């Protein structure tokens, strides 16, 4: 939560990664590398109130990942391992964005941080014995 | 069906969201039990793979003999179209 | 014994499914079958005329 | 993610390669050297705003492969290994681009 101190608040279209550890309904232990493409979106750049709103959440990144892990980890617990492993792409893509099938951009209204897309790059069984069991499945 | 904010009246504090980040079985023995439950969860999926696969092979096997057996029939009748003529000569 | 009953409930619903799918199999298969036998009988009848 | 420093942003029709590590529905573990032909395209090279847009994403390569990996990796998990191995060409070439 506090491993990097900084002076300039980066608000432009960067992405930050995270490594969460989630459990499926089957009790499959999973570990994902998620990248979250993001940007702050200020409409009234000159309005001093909304400008300062940028510094409302003291740890914008923390708050963001914190919330995303909760949203994934929460929705992956209600889903079956295998069913997830076939739809991870969209399981997460919906659990992070309020579905309408999904939505495509999350707004954190306190500071104005917008998370534009999630890049699920790497998903792995945590327990070796589980990854082993799957190996025979491929065989 | 639920609510979205919890106001503490004495000091005005509001909790706006609960981010359940992690939840763990405290007893080792428990988490042991549950790891077997997943062992048997890919078991069921592994087996349902095996299953619907063998079910295919069998329907493919059905195309096989079911078509082949008819080709065979439509052959013997062609031979008969000839054998009758030969049986006239005979 | 609580995860016992749930762990066993996963097994149970799995086998019930396995069996319903099994039903799909033999069920269609044995009808694909009849619809081949009849198709062969359409040929065989003509062969029997020549025969 | 940070392995090279540079000063001029190359925008012309170069390609970059990547090696992703992806998993099929069958839980077949695969590794694919992909190349992505890419080029920035500036419709208003004169517009000072749209020029600066070019430098909007700090790690344009990172941003790119990060996305392409996610796109493939997510789509291939939905497909059978045999099926992939037979169609890789169009599976990816569809998982990366909004199919029409």
């Amino acid at each position: 939560p506090h491993a990097r101190r900084a002076l300039c608040l980066l608000l432009g279209p960067d992405f930050f990664t995270d490594v969460i550890t989630i459990e499926t309904a089957d009790h499959a232990r999973l570990q994902l590398q998620l990248a979250y493409n993001w940007h702050f979106e200020l409409k009234n750049r000159n309005d001093p109130a909304e400008a300062a709103k940028l510094f409302s959440v003291p740890d914008f990144v923390g708050d963001a990942c914190k919330a995303i892990a909760s949203r994934v980890r929460g929705a992956v617990a209600s889903v079956t391992f295998d069913d997830f492993h076939k739809n991870s792409a969209r399981i997460i893509r919906m659990a992070v964005f309020g579905f309408e099938k999904a939505r495509d951009q999350a707004v954190f209204p306190q500071n104005g941080l917008v998370v534009s897309s999630v890049d699920v790059q790497s998903v792995e069984p945590v327990d070796q014995r589980t990854r082993d069991a799957l190996q025979r499945s491929v065989q | 069906k639920a609510r979205d904010q919890a106001v503490f009246p004495q000091n005005g504090l509001v909790v706006s969201s609960v981010d359940v980040q992690s939840v763990e079985p405290v007893d080792q023995r428990t988490r042991d039990a549950l790891q077997r439950s997943v062992q048997l969860a890919i078991e069921i999926t592994t087996n349902s793979q095996e299953a619907a696969a063998k079910h295919e092979a069998q329907r493919l096997e059905q195309e096989a003999r079911g078509r082949l057996e008819r080709q065979k029939i439509l052959d013997q009748s062609e031979a008969e179209k000839a054998r009758k003529e030969l049986l006239e000569l005979e």
